[PDB]
């Protein structure tokens, strides 16, 4: 698995520019595609979404309408044709793919990322946005969030990411259940209104920004991010 | 002066009832032996149990119709009832040509060959739908009742109207399209099938062409009749046409009750499940 | 000779079957019964449990 | 509904698609069974008609009809069981090898173990007697007759209907017809009108071997048509 | 030689039949006579699982009771979600005469076997999220009868040559192997322990086999024709084999013998899957009838009749809670019950 | 359907061909 995002570049308010990713090692046809911008010094927030074979697509209320996303499953590639474009929309775009079953882990796999230089729903928040820790001492990081989150199913669609200094996003949690890679000293558990993510033992590599974000409906939200310092 | 005097009235009676009996009960056996059993409810037996479907309903009409040509003076239950007599037996019959050129269809595509479920069950309500959409005028053109304070109030049975008759003309007129073209569409397809049969087979291709002939036999002076009566001109026209008519309609009540025998008995898997519920 | 191997051998599994401890057949079906009415309640198929499980 | 619920539900009516094309080519595909015993030459018809090992699949196609052939491999004799699997076939190819006189009975009782079978009451059976040069060189020959292992061969007489190839004598016509007849008094036996044998004669460089197969298989398509659609 | 050897052998059957029966003190029938009757048990079909291309003949439920997956000789392996009734995987086999299939415990691994001689292990949780072939075990002279996972690296799997033979993933050699029967073996059961399982085969007869030892303990007789399927009890002392005689019979590992019989004089088709609840006080078997009949454990009184399929019920699987059963037949069906 | 003619039609016939 691999994704290699191109397009980027330095672009005047009013242009066109289109982004493309090559995917390799994997189904891209049974993947969906998801956009996922990141503004210097911001969060994330999500853009887009496309379902396999162009079947469900999906747009946020601050892209729906300019932004058109397309894909191209013979030649296996992500194209997202990117019209009028903003002074705001300035921010670094990820490729991340997904797919949905049971026992499934979306948002697995975060690309590289590019970056363009120009020029109800439920809004998450954390109350701890930087928490010095020592190396070694369990670290508690506390989620809230406006929505009850816990389906009719009785499955949590909350979604926990870590993205280091210059890596992109690794996904830790996707619903209690540990994700493939991840060591076990990361657990999370909660209620349908409150969530909480315990860290066994922190260690050196452990150091980054906790992105959350809920499942609950299309338009994904993500929250403020959680910095942690050595 | 009487509509069909006694003299010949009671033998059309006997046969229309014993008629009647025959079809009936080989629909019943027919229903019961689609419905019962699954293995009897493939796409040739759903035509076949829709067909017996169609034919019982036109049986039902026996009752009425056997009634209003014995005492076509006194009331006839309403213009709504009429209406329905009327539409529903035409609607039936529609359906029964339809369901007969559609199993034809299928048995040249199906023999002659160098199917879904669904696909069937969407043709079949297609048919019917045009069937009971084709039919649709005579709920409106005709089977309305049309005429000392009591004697006045006799005389009443469904007649057409009298100056929306030339709309019932160019219907029946147009009505001929149920005749000429099934009538080509089976004689093609079972012509090719006993070319490449015969040219078992010996005995489907007689079955076919027995089936083809009473198809003629039956239905061709259905329409050589209403075309008569359209065409009344004179006394002894409608004299005649009178005679031709209840010919007409006891050699159609003689094809609705000896579709089954044609179709279903003469198989032998519906024959093999009649005997297993019986035993 | 593969005639006086089979033989051996059938003679062989034999005499592990016989010295072999059997139980009498009345405290086996009292054993089963037992471990029968321990689940009973606990058996979806033999105790219909409400629509609110299902 | 949740969207993970619906994206699932998607991606099963995609599955339920792939499902549906593929009808298209499975119900269109004939698939038939290849039996034989060892002595058969099944092997070179397979190498020919080609227009700890188990099943062995064979595919070819004349007249835009795909037909697949399978051939059994390293299961043992035990056929009740195995053979469960290949009913609902168009047509079983069955080959036996008429010029070894030798093996004939074992062959026979094989013809009416499969014929005679509960699951195989609605399956025909495609009869091919393969290696007939060899046979007219044993008879002409005059080494081995077929009466020291049959002794009806003396008393059976050639059929009025009996239409020979040119330039074959007709002590060979007499003994592929005798064999022939042999076979349909098995084939006949319990046929209930359900199943019917098509014997054909066929050798090793005959190239015609796919358009009989493809002969058989619509007339089998044929009746099977004639008692769906009743019209038997 | 060889006559006294098989002198022997018959002296130490008689031997063995004599003890059998000295132990046979009191039958199940008579202690079980003043239990109180389990009544009528009506099932009516819950989801309606379609989809297969040809004949469902194997399937198994997994450790998580929402997946189901079934085998079909069309060549594909389809996983069911019980609940939602979508389908989660598709695996495009390469042999269509497929016979069994299997379950991992863990969830990751899923086996099949068929006239193929090979059995295939797909894996599930590939990185790649494509369904792919993880080992080709073969060695087998014969079609595979019936699979079973013992855990995430061995499975024990059957053939139609008379021996069976349990393999390991990690290398894929058999690791031991089992010629004591006289028959092709048809289906296996394992003990919820995991350390002993019992198969039956064509000689009338099931054998208990052991894991490590690799030795046969036990031999059970008593059938007059082939033995189709075979399920051991949820405590693990006793199984049920079927057979296509109409008889189910019930056989117990303690006593060596068996212990009640199941037969009607209505029903007279063969069985061909057999399976116990999770108490083990329904005993559910299936019939070449189209119909699937439920017999009391204890009283051998059918408590029920399921005739939703309209073909040969050619598998049966209860769930691991017994929340509900599935039942497979060749009509390209798969019900759930309850 | 089959026309059939009632005794109302036959009567009102009659009067026209007699005027």
């Amino acid at each position: 698995v691999q994704l290699v995002e191109s397009g980027g570049g330095l672009v005047q308010p009013g242009g066109s520019r289109k982004l493309s990713c090559s995917a390799s090692g994997f189904a891209f046809s049974s993947f969906g595609m998801h956009w996922v911008r990141q503004a210097p010094e911001k969060g994330l927030e999500w853009v887009a979404y496309i379902s396999s074979g162009s079947g469900t697509i999906y747009y946020a209320d601050t892209v729906k309408g300019r932004f058109t996303i397309s894909r191209d499953d013979p030649k296996n590639t992500l194209f997202l044709q990117m019209t009028s474009l903003r002074s705001e929309d300035t921010a670094m775009y990820y490729c991340v793919r997904s797919i949905y079953y049971y026992g499934s882990s979306p948002f697995d796999f975060w690309g590289q990322g590019t970056t363009l230089t120009v020029s109800a729903d439920i809004v998450m928040t954390q109350a701890t946005s930087s928490v010095p820790v020592t190396p070694g001492e369990s670290v508690s990081i506390s989620c809230r969030s406006s929505k009850s989150l816990l389906h009719s199913n009785g499955n949590t669609y909350l979604y926990w990411f870590l993205q280091r200094p210059g890596q992109s996003p690794q996904l830790l949690i996707y619903r209690s259940n540990l994700a493939s890679g991840v060591p076990d000293r990361f657990s999370g558990s909660g209620s349908g209104t409150a969530f909480t993510l315990t860290i066994s033992r922190l260690e050196a590599e452990d150091v980054g920004v906790y992105y959350c974000m809920q499942h609950l409906e299309y338009p994904l939200t993500f929250g403020a991010g959680t910095k942690l310092e050595l | 002066c009487s509509p069909f005097p006694l003299g010949a009235l009671v033998p059309v009676t006997a046969v229309c009832l014993c008629l009647f009996v025959v079809g009936v009960s080989g629909n019943v056996v027919t229903v019961m032996l689609i419905g019962r059993y699954r293995d009897m409810r493939t796409t040739t037996n759903l035509y076949l149990g829709s067909m017996a479907v169609s034919d019982l309903l036109i049986l039902l009409g026996l009752p009425f119709d056997l009634y209003r040509l014995w005492r076509s003076r006194p009331w006839v239950f309403g213009p709504l009832l009429c209406r329905l007599s009327l539409y529903v037996g035409e609607g039936c019959t529609y359906a029964t040509l339809l369901h007969m050129t559609a199993l034809s269809v299928e048995r040249y595509l199906a023999i002659c060959r160098p199917v879904t479920r669904r696909r069937v069950r969407a043709l079949i309500a297609v048919l019917w739908a045009v069937a009971l959409l084709s039919a649709g005028p005579f709920l409106f053109l005709v089977g309305v009742e049309q005429d000392a304070e009591a004697a006045a109030l006799f005389s009443r049975e469904c007649r057409p109207s009298p100056a929306q008759l030339g709309a019932l003309r160019v219907m029946l007129w147009v009505t001929t399209a149920y005749f000429f073209l099934p009538f080509l569409c089976l004689s093609i397809l079972y012509g090719l099938i006993g070319r490449e049969l015969w040219s078992g087979h010996r005995q489907t291709v007689r079955v076919l062409l027995v089936v083809v002939l009473a198809f003629i036999i039956c239905w061709l002076p259905f329409h050589v009749g209403r075309i008569i009566y359209i065409n009344t001109e004179d006394s002894r026209m409608m004299y005649f046409s009178q005679y031709f008519n209840i010919v007409a309609l006891q050699l159609f009540y003689l094809s609705a009750s000896i579709n089954p025998i044609l179709y279903n008995l003469i198989s032998k898997k519906y024959r093999a499940a009649a005997f297993k519920l019986l035993l | 000779t593969a005639s006086i191997a089979q033989a051996r051998k059938l003679v062989e599994q034999l005499k592990m079957e016989a010295n072999i401890d059997r139980i009498k057949v009345s405290k086996a079906a009292a054993d089963l019964m037992a471990y029968c009415e321990a689940h009973a309640k606990e058996d979806p198929l033999l105790t219909p449990v409400p629509a609110s499980e299902n | 509904l949740s969207a993970e619920d619906k994206a699932a539900v998607e991606r099963s009516k995609m599955i339920e698609k792939q499902l549906q094309k593929d009808k298209q080519v499975y119900r269109r595909t004939l698939r038939l069974l290849l039996l034989g015993a060892d002595n058969s030459g099944k092997s070179t018809i397979v190498k020919q008609m080609r227009i700890t090992s188990g099943i062995f699949e064979t595919k070819f196609q004349v007249d835009k009809v795909n037909f697949h052939m399978f051939d059994v491999g390293a299961q043992r004799d035990e056929r009740r069981k195995w053979i469960q699997c290949f009913n609902d076939v168009t047509a079983i190819i069955f080959v036996v090898d008429s010029s070894d006189y030798n093996r004939l009975q074992e062959a026979l009782n094989d013809f009416k173990s499969i014929w005679n079978n509960r699951w195989l009451r609605t399956i025909s059976v495609i009869l091919f007697l393969n290696k007939q040069d060899l046979l007219a060189e044993k008879v002409l020959a005059g080494k081995s007759k077929i009466e020291d292992y049959f002794p009806e061969f003396a008393r059976y007489t050639t059929p009025e209907d009996a239409t020979p190839e040119p330039g074959e004598d007709p002590r060979v016509t007499r003994a592929k017809y005798f064999i022939r007849k042999e076979f349909v008094d098995i084939s006949t036996a319990s046929g209930d009108g359900r199943h019917i044998c098509y014997p054909h004669f066929t050798c090793s460089v005959d190239t015609e071997n796919a358009r009989r197969i493809f002969n058989d298989c619509k007339d089998i398509i044929l009746q099977m048509n004639l008692r769906e659609y009743n019209l038997v | 030689e060889l006559d006294q050897l098989r002198q022997e052998a018959e002296q130490l059957k008689n031997q063995i039949r004599d003890a059998r029966k000295a132990c046979a003190d009191a039958t199940l029938s008579q202690i079980t006579n003043n239990i109180d009757p389990v009544g009528r048990i009506q099932m009516r079909t819950r989801r309606t699982l379609r989809g297969h291309l040809a004949k469902i003949y194997a399937m198994h439920w997994g450790t998580d009771s929402r997946l189901l997956v079934s085998a079909s000789q069309d060549g594909k392996l389809i996983i069911w979600d019980s609940y939602t009734t979508n389908k989660v995987h598709a695996i495009p086999l390469r042999s269509s005469w497929v016979m069994t299939c299997a379950y991992a415990p863990s969830g990751n691994y899923v086996a099949c076997g068929g006239l193929d001689n090979i059995c295939s292990i797909y894996n599930l949780k590939t990185r790649e999220g494509n369904v792919r072939v993880s080992r080709e075990l073969a060695g087998h002279t014969g079609y595979l009868s019936c699979c079973r996972f013992l855990d995430d690296n061995q499975i024990v799997t059957s053939s139609g040559d008379t021996t069976c033979a349990l393999w390991d993933i990690e290398t894929g050699q058999q690791t031991t192997t089992f010629t004591g029967h006289t028959g092709d073996v048809m289906s296996l059961s394992l003990a919820p322990d995991t350390r002993l399982f019992v198969s039956g085969a064509c000689d009338a007869s099931a054998k208990l086999w052991d894991v490590r030892e690799g030795m046969c303990r036990q031999t059970f007789t008593g059938h007059e024709s082939d033995i189709n399927a075979i399920c051991f009890f949820p405590n693990g002392n006793a199984f049920a084999t079927g057979s296509d005689d109409a008889t189910c019979r019930l056989f117990d590992l303690r006593a060596d013998q068996e212990l009640m019989t199941y037969s009607h004089d209505n029903i007279i088709c063969g069985i061909t899957s057999v399976s116990f609840s999770k108490s083990g006080r329904l005993l559910l078997a299936g019939y070449d009838d189209f119909n699937c009949n439920v017999w009391d454990a204890l009283k051998a009184d059918r408590a029920g009749v399921l005739a939703g399929h309209d073909n040969r019920v050619s598998c049966l699987g209860v769930t691991d809670d017994g929340m509900a059963v599935a039942t497979g037949s060749w009509d390209s069906f798969l019900k759930i019950w309850n | 359907f089959v026309p059939i003619f009632t005794y109302g039609e036959l009567q009102r016939m009659q009067e026209k061909e007699r005027n």
